[PDB]
């Protein structure tokens, strides 16, 4: 951008991503489920595609860390800030980091990895925080009961599509 | 950036300064691309006397450069409006983030005001409010009070957050007590 690195949107439709490391909290296979289900949420509303990688540098480098972890924004231990992400662009951009100090769960009994990844990925794609409390892009983790009926706020749809267009 | 906000009491205990101020200027990148800062006019200081401030020592509140990475975003129409900013001190600078408890003073319940002014300190050294993320919550030590608001109605500003405080009652026991005001 003007001062900090990063671009408004990815200049390509077919993105690649990698789950760098894993959180002990949950079985490796369950992390894959949460992350992937998370990414799908945005593929359905756009012409975007996501290919998983296991080596090399993907666009979206997903990883778990605690306290100091490389970038200029160390995590705050248990509670408060659960995760952060970067906007589209080269290098660390698009990446998403997760606070391991939190209790990651694939169900409604902890901090739902899916819900958070879905939110963070929105940033990797170029979205900002929403004021609409019903919008996924609202920063405050609102944990919903039955996961099966999770739905995107129209607002997020209008948001992500105004960038990448709707599916063809 | 995604996060679970703090209960006002936890906001008070864990913060370094609990100032009251007005947002004087729009965000500008100071001497670092990493943080954006807001010029602020500090009126009342409820906590952090180990940093003075009186009425004009703290004139800037820092926060990350971009929302995605937790930067706080302020958008009010009247600049003389007053806010309760509970923040930390990196170096000698007040930092705030997406989760930092920042709410206009006038929106604050009489109870919350009373807590910030006098009662929250009482629960800091011993008690600790723990936010429930599900229905069975999680039994913790007796010194932890289960913050069970949001789960009902789905909000950041419920009843326990507007009228309750986690104060001690017996050795190893902390209790949700009402701070009527
Ligand atoms: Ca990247
Ligand atoms: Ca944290
Ligand atoms: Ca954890
Ligand atoms: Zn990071
Ligand atoms: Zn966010």
């Amino acid at each position: 951008f003007r001062t900090f690195p990063g671009i408004p949107k990815w200049r390509k439709t077919h993105l690649t991503y990698r789950i760098v490391n894993y959180t002990p909290d949950l079985p490796k296979d369950a992390v894959d489920s949460a992350v992937e289900k998370a990414l799908k949420v945005w593929e359905e509303v756009t012409p975007l595609t996501f290919s998983r990688l296991y080596e090399g540098e993907a666009d979206i480098m997903i990883s778990f860390a605690v306290r100091e972890h490389g970038d200029f924004y160390p995590f705050d231990g248990p509670g408060n800030v659960l995760a952060h992400a970067y906007a589209p662009g080269p290098g660390i951009n698009g990446d998403a980091h997760f606070d391991d100090d939190e209790q990651w769960t694939k169900d409604t009994t902890g901090t739902n990895l899916f819900l958070v990844a879905a939110h963070e990925i929105g940033h990797s794609l170029g979205l900002f925080h929403s004021a609409n409390t019903e919008a996924l892009m609202y920063p405050l983790y609102h944990s919903l009961t039955d996961l099966t009926r999770f739905r995107l706020s129209q607002d997020d749809i209008n948001g992500i599509q105004s960038l990448y267009g709707p599916p063809p | 950036c995604t996060c679970v906000p703090p209960h006002p009491q936890t906001a008070f205990c864990n913060s370094d300064l609990v100032i009251r101020a007005k947002f004087v200027g729009t965000p500008e990148v100071a001497q670092t691309t990493l943080y954006q800062r807001y010029e602020i006019k500090m009126t009342k200081m409820y906590k952090g006397f180990q940093a003075l401030g009186d009425a004009a020592d703290i004139r800037f509140v820092y926060t990350p450069a971009m929302e995605s990475v937790c930067g706080y975003f302020h958008r009010s129409h009247a600049r003389s409006e007053e806010f309760l900013i509970a923040g930390k001190l990196q170096d000698g600078l007040l930092h705030i983030t997406t989760c930092s408890f920042v709410a206009p003073w006038n929106s604050l319940s009489l109870a919350q005001r009373r807590g910030f002014t006098k009662t929250y300190t009482v629960g800091c050294e011993e008690c600790t409010v723990f936010p429930c993320l599900s229905i069975p919550c999680k039994l913790q030590s007796g010194t932890h009070c289960l913050w069970t608001d949001q789960l009902l109605q789905g909000s950041e500003k419920g009843f326990q957050s507007r009228h309750l405080a986690c104060l001690p009652r017996e050795p190893g026991l902390c209790t949700w007590q009402s701070l009527r005001s």
